[PDB]
């Protein structure tokens, strides 16, 4: 004598957009 | 009971969260319905 935060960072690419999207939309 | 115990033995951890990011995914496309429901006025 991992791959799972990938797809987080993937979804926080996706939630970056969709605030910025917002950002523009939203007066 | 000795002679099934000399002749049978009756033998038999890791990370997954598939549930709760499904429930994630759900909830932040709920999320995002919320806003083009506020998106409409």
């Amino acid at each position: 004598k991992s791959t799972l935060w990938l797809l987080v960072g993937l979804s926080v690419h996706v939630v970056a957009v969709m605030l910025y999207l917002l950002d523009r939309f939203s007066p | 009971e000795e002679l099934e115990t000399l002749w049978l033995t009756g033998i038999c951890s890791s990370q997954l969260d598939i549930d709760n990011m499904a429930g994630v995914f759900y909830m932040l496309a709920a999320a995002m319905a919320l806003s083009l429901i506020t998106f409409i006025w």
